[PDB]
């Protein structure tokens, strides 16, 4: 179906009362005054402004923030150099090099994420089979040099160690949906 | 009665839609008589024009004429008749009933490669 | 047809030498029969049963890597019976196969993975 | 038509063309077989004529103008 | 929500709408940020029998396009790509603004 | 060996269009240098134009010459109306690029590039 | 019935086949192929000489009424003699249908522009020329529309590199934005994501 937004159904004829109404409207600015009034109503409303940085905007456990590399409760790195995150990374922002470790475990010797290349899409954290790479809820990590946003494995492990008290909680909250 | 507005911007309302439609269809048929008899365009356009002209001659009411034509409003039908007449003139100039001008290479329309 | 016999793959006729297997006739036509144990430079084993195909007017599916075509055989390769046989054999392999794909060197080089996704 | 003036003013702009020397240039000199020029050099002299005279010259006439005789009588019977 | 009644009346008169009934700011009606754990259902293919993939393989039902006529392979009524479009009915809910 | 022409039936009319385009570029170059503040001189721009024409000057196919004329006219009118800016027109000269040496000894010292 | 498979209406296939026969017999001079996909879309492959007559017939015919050009695009398949495939998708509002008209070109055979038939073809053909190098005859203003000024080469071709040949950076010596030969700090790593097993037997090409 459809409807008209500007067509007038029939006409309201030409009345002297309607003429006087239009004359009052475009001589005494009635629509202007009512616009003024409702703008005044917004003046007398309460503003929607939060007090950053002392107040923070609401988020979700699904939020995709800063990348981190997680660990098992034993303490070993969850990553097993399986390279699906690099294969699925749509910006090619992940570089992984690997070799067998001194105990024979399959581990990464290089795990680099270019945050200036990354698009923050979570494809890595939804392709990770062991929940190693995650996108934790940190977003206030803006730097002053372009180099500092070129993360390596030590930076990502430090981020995972820093945010584990919250990343694991978010994964516990939201893992049943995924 | 007479239509107030046709609802489409830039389209004028036709006071006498029947006479305009019948002269447009007659002119289209007349320009279709110059085509070769074996022209499929001539055959199909003559069928379409003949059926539309019979509907205009049958129905003198604009509303039920529009409902019979099923081409939107009668102004739209008049404009479509104008476009069909200009098209038929161009098709007579172009002569596309002739055989295929050139076959393509053998892998031109092969997908996937 | 000098020392050659006529067979059919999906109704398409092809000349083959006597002694040609169903798999070899199929790849002569240009279709690759799924396999795990057949290798063209090894001896024929016939154990993995991935190459089971349906011959027309035959009730039991045959192993394409080992069975030689006789005469006039219509090898239905994409038939319902062949697809069911491939699905069953793939199910039996992946029943006891271990969930080791991320820690395995056959990342994109795995016949088991590729033939799983294909059949 | 001031034939002498247009003639020596043509030779004057050939003198100020940089690529050719002032030595072996003659009134009957040829651009490619004698002066060793190119086609784009030839149209450089033609457009030098055009913007030093103030009247437009077509490429059809420019292809014909190859030696100073046809240049000078072309501008003579064009003016 | 914390506005006085005088300010509420002034806002309502100045705007012409009941602003307190539809507040722009969310106070308590939103859902709790901590929710009970879900249990997502499974689809129709989550069955242990009568579920062969060849009976629901929609990706392999795609066929190459059928050639109506070709330059190498190849009294009736004039036709249309489709039956003509029916006119839209005017809305019985609110036909005009 | 029988093809469809674009604009020129043969190479003579193609050369005619080439001469017209060269004349128009030669007329434009002083106006370009005056209009957008170029560090180059008027003579150097015309030498650049002629070097471009000599780079393209090895072709014999009339369709290729016609398309080259069309591209030259597009770049020409793109210089007529001020769209191709000072940086865009200075990209023809490559002042900030070290020219690669052409001799085998320096190409050997520089790296593995043949 | 099957929740994972699209429902297919055969009436659209029949109607599009009938209209394909209709158009093919009205224009045998230009039409080289007519096909309807299993997705129920009509594709009509024509000679490049009949682009303007075919588009004009489809725009102005009473039974076609394809008054809206959905888009004009090109596909580079660099294994054919005429590597560019020009595709016109058209929408018929009166009959509520869609058609696709295909033609071919290469780097040295221009095709006629249809700006006189559709005015959107102006910018669409400008984009096609800028991306593929297909010249269009009688275009009122044919020039680049998306690439940088002075850009060399047509980037949507298959043989044009993804990162291109030059890159822009600010040079403080000349105080300019100069273009230099491209160098990548990290090279784009191409991936061989092709399974060596056949996926669709319905498209198995015969052996050569
Ligand atoms: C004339 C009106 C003057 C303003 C006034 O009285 O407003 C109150 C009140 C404002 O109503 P409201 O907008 O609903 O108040 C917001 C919340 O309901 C209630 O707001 P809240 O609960 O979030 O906190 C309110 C609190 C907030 O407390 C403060 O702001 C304290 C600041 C201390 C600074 C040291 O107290 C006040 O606002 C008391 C009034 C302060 C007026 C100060 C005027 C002078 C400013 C300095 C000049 C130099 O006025 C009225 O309701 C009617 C005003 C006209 C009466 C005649
Ligand atoms: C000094 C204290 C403050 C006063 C002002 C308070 C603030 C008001 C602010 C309102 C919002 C203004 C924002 C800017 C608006 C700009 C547009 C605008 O104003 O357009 C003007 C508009 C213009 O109207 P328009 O733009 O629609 O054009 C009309 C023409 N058409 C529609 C065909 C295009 O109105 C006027 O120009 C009228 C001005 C006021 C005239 C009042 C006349 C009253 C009667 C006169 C006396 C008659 C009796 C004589 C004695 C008889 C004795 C017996
Ligand atoms: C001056 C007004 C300032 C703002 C007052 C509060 C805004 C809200 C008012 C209520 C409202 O929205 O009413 C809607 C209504 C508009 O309703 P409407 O636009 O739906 O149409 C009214 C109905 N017909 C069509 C019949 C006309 O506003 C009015 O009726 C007011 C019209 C204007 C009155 C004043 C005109 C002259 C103004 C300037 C002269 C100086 C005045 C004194 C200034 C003193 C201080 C400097
Ligand atoms: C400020 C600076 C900006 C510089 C911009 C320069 C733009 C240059 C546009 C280039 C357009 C072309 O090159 S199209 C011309 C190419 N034409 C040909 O190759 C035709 C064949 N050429 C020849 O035969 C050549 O010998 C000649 C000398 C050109 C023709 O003369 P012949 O007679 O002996
Ligand atoms: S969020 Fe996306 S773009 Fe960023 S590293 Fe992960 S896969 Fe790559
Ligand atoms: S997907 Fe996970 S386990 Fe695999 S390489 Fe990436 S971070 Fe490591
Ligand atoms: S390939 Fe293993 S049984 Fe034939």
């Amino acid at each position: 179906t459809y409807k008209y937004v500007n067509k007038k159904e029939q006409e309201s004829e030409v009345d002297m009362k309607s003429a006087t109404d239009n004359a009052a409207r475009i001589l005494m600015w009635t629509e202007l005054i009512r616009g003024l009034g409702m703008t005044l109503s917004y003046l007398f409303r309460e503003p929607a402004t939060i007090n950053y940085p002392f107040e923070k905007g609401p988020l979700s456990p699904r939020f995709r923030g800063e990348h981190a590399l997680r660990r098992y409760p034993s303490g070993e790195e969850r990553c097993i150099a399986c390279k699906l995150c690099e294969a699925i990374c749509p910006a090619q922002a992940i570089t992984i090099e690997a070799e067998p470790r001194a105990d024979g475990s399959r581990r990464t010797t290089r795990y680099d994420i270019d945050m200036t290349k990354c698009i923050y899409c979570g494809f890595c954290q939804e392709a990770c089979p062991v929940d190693a790479i995650v996108e934790g809820p940190n977003f206030e990590f803006s730097t002053e040099t372009h180099e500092e946003l070129l993360y390596n494995k030590e930076k990502l492990l430090n981020n995972g160690d820093k945010w584990e008290a919250e990343i694991a909680a978010n994964i516990q909250a939201d893992y049943l949906y995924r | 009665l007479l239509k107030k507005t046709t609802g489409l911007v830039g389209l004028a309302v036709c006071d006498t839609p029947h006479e305009r439609l019948t002269i447009l269809y007659t002119k289209t048929l007349d320009i279709l008589k110059h085509f070769p008899k074996h022209a499929a365009y001539r055959k199909y356009t003559e069928q379409i024009t003949n059926e539309k002209l019979d509907m205009v001659k049958a129905e003198p009411d604009v509303k039920k004429l529009e409902a019979l034509l099923q081409g939107g409003e009668v102004e739209e039908v008049i404009l479509q008749a104008e476009k069909e007449l200009s098209l038929a003139r161009k098709m007579l100039k172009w002569k596309p009933w002739e055989p295929l001008v050139e076959e393509p290479p053998a892998n031109q329309w092969k997908w996937p490669i | 047809a000098s020392n050659l016999i006529e067979v059919f793959v999906d109704g398409q006729s092809v000349m083959v030498e006597p002694g040609t297997t169903v798999l070899q006739a199929c790849e002569k036509v240009g279709m690759q029969i799924p396999r795990f144990c057949y290798h063209e430079r090894l001896s024929v084993a016939g154990n993995c049963r991935m190459c089971l195909v349906e011959i027309e007017k035959a009730p039991k599916v045959v192993a394409a890597c080992a069975m030689p075509v006789m005469k006039g055989w219509n090898i239905l390769t994409n038939s319902e019976k062949s697809k069911k046989a491939r699905e069953g054999v793939m199910e039996f392999l992946l029943a006891n196969h271990p969930l080791d794909c991320p820690i395995c060197d056959q990342g994109g080089e795995c016949d088991l993975q590729d033939q799983s996704m294909m059949f | 038509l001031t034939l002498d003036g247009i003639k020596d003013r043509v030779l004057y702009v050939l003198k100020l063309y940089d690529k050719i020397d002032p030595e072996k240039l003659s009134v009957n000199s040829h651009f490619m077989k004698d002066l060793g020029l190119d086609s784009l050099d030839q149209v450089e002299i033609i457009m030098a004529m055009e913007d030093e005279f103030g009247f437009e010259i077509p490429d059809i006439d420019a292809e014909k103008l190859m030696c100073p005789q046809e240049i000078v009588d072309y501008i003579a019977d064009k003016k | 929500a914390s506005a006085t009644r005088v300010i509420q009346k002034l806002r309502n008169w100045a705007s012409g709408q009941d602003l307190q009934a539809k507040l722009q700011l969310r106070y308590q009606e939103i859902a709790k940020r901590t929710q009970p754990p879900p249990k997502l259902p499974v689809g129709p293919s989550h069955k242990l029998s009568n579920n062969y993939y060849c009976t629901r393989d929609g990706r392999r039902e795609v066929v190459p396009p059928s050639i109506i006529m070709s330059s190498q392979k190849a009294e009736k009524k004039a036709v249309t790509p489709a039956p003509p479009m029916k006119r839209w009915e005017l809305s019985k809910d609110q036909p005009y603004l | 060996t029988s093809v469809k022409p674009i604009f020129s039936r043969d190479l003579n009319e193609a050369k005619r269009r080439v001469r017209e385009l060269y004349r128009a570029w030669y007329r434009e170059v002083p106006n370009t240098v005056h209009l957008m503040q170029l560090d180059i001189t008027v003579k150097q721009g015309r030498d650049k134009v002629r070097e471009m024409f000599m780079k393209n000057a090895h072709v014999t196919d009339p369709r290729v010459v016609d398309l080259l004329v069309i591209k030259g006219k597009m770049e020409l009118q793109e210089t007529i109306k001020v769209w191709k800016q000072r940086t865009h027109v200075m990209r023809f000269f490559h002042e900030t690029e070290t020219p690669r040496p052409k001799d085998f000894l320096s190409k050997f010292y520089m790296g593995h590039d043949p | 019935k099957r929740p994972t498979v699209r429902p297919r209406s055969d009436v659209t296939h029949k109607q599009l086949s009938a209209f394909g026969e209709y158009v093919a017999e009205i224009l045998p001079k230009y039409v080289q192929q007519v096909q309807v996909s299993c997705l129920d879309e009509l594709e009509i492959c024509i000679h490049p000489d009949g682009v303007i007559p075919t588009l004009t017939f489809l725009r102005d015919h009473t039974n076609a009424q394809f008054k809206s050009l959905a888009d004009l695009t090109a596909v580079d398949v660099p294994t054919r003699q005429n590597r560019f495939e020009i595709v016109y998708n058209l929408l018929s509002l009166r009959f509520n249908s869609r058609i696709r008209v295909k033609t071919y070109a290469d780097e040295l055979t221009p095709i006629d522009s249809i700006v006189s038939v559709h005015i959107a073809a102006n910018w669409y053909e400008r984009e096609v020329w800028d991306m593929f190098g297909v010249f269009f005859f009688n275009h009122p203003d044919l020039r680049r529309i998306l690439t940088d000024y002075g850009f060399e080469g047509h980037p949507f071709r298959k043989d044009f590199p993804l990162t291109g040949y030059v890159e822009l950076r600010y040079d403080d010596e000349v105080k300019r934005v100069v273009a230099e030969p491209v160098e990548l700090a990290q090279e784009f790593r191409k991936f061989d994501l092709n399974s060596p097993w056949e996926a669709f037997p319905a498209y198995r090409q015969p052996p050569e």
